[PDB]
């Protein structure tokens, strides 16, 4: 789909969902927290995402109205992972997405906060960040030390928290 | 006679420099060519490393 052209107006629909359709919660995170959580959401909700997409393909044109129950599962799984993050690892998660908000949403600008977030999420949620499709020779970039590309200003709070974790021994 | 006339010194003046004085300066040309090759090669090393890392960042995003 193309973006709107010369003159357009936004319009809101005031109707409710038809009552036959079971209601569902909606994800409440904005773009930066979602980008921060995306790999954990992928790790946990891969089967449901795959099932939703397979349903959409198999519906062959009626996918929106035929996969609503699969979509309901997808959104519930995403809400569950974000709730778990908000219960166990909120400080580090906030570090990471505030850093992202300062760095044009570039993950390369936030590696120190991401290291703490990954350790927390792995220890208390048993989710692991992993980049699909690489050979064992190829090194995932988020694990690389001494990268070519670095942020203009390493984030202040993140630098302090990273050094403190290195003292404590958590990281 | 001649009293008070502007006249030269008894021994004369020290010689002035009048011949062309444009001495050759600089390394031989091949030194500059080698330095240019080294600079460009190091720059290409850095630029291609940066491109490759940028591609891996693209994969992550
Ligand atoms: C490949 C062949 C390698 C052969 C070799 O080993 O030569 C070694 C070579 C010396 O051998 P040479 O060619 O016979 O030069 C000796 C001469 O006396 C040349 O020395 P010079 O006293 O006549 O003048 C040197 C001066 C030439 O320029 C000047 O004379 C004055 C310039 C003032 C610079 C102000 C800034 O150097 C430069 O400034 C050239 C760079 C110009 C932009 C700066 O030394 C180096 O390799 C130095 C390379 C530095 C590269 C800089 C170029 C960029
Ligand atoms: C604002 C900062 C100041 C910049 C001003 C530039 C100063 C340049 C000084 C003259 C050097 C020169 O011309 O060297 C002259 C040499 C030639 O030497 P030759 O005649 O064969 O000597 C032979 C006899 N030997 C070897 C026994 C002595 O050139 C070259 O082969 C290649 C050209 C290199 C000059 C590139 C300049 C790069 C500067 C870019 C910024
Ligand atoms: C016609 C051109 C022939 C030049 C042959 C030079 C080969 C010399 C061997 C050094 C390479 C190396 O070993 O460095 C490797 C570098 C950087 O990659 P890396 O991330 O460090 O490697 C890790 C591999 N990963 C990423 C999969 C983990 O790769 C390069 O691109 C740099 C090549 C040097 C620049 C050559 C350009 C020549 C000038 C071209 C002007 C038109």
């Amino acid at each position: 789909p193309r973006e709107a052209a010369a003159h357009w107006v936004p319009f809101e629909d005031k109707a409710n969902m038809p009552d036959n359709v079971p209601d569902v919660v909606e994800v409440g995170a904005t773009s930066a927290p979602l980008l921060s959580a995306s790999y954990f959401i992928g790790a946990k909700c891969k089967p449901y995402n795959d099932d939703f997409m397979l349903c959409r393909e198999e519906s062959q044109g009626s996918g929106a109205i035929d996969c609503l129950k699969e979509g309901r599962r997808v959104t519930r799984c995403a809400v569950s992972v974000i709730e778990d993050i908000n219960k166990s690892c909120l400080d580090e998660f906030r570090l990471h997405w505030q850093c992202l908000e300062q760095n044009n949403h570039q993950l390369s600008g936030c590696r120190k906060a991401e290291a703490l977030l990954n350790k927390c999420v792995f220890t208390k949620l048993n989710l692991e960040k992993k980049i699909p499709g690489l050979r064992p020779d190829e090194e995932p970039v988020f694990l690389k030390k001494d990268p070519w590309i670095k942020p203009a200003v390493d984030d202040f709070k993140s630098v302090r928290a990273y050094a403190e974790a290195k003292k404590n021994g958590t990281l | 006679p001649s009293v008070g006339q502007d006249l030269p010194p008894v021994g004369g003046y020290e010689p002035v420099q009048w011949r062309r004085n444009l001495p050759a300066r600089g390394f031989r040309p091949l030194v500059y060519l080698a330095a240019l090759c080294g600079i460009c090669g190091y720059g290409f090393y850095r630029a291609l490393g940066g491109i490759q890392e940028r591609r891996e960042l693209k994969r992550e995003k």
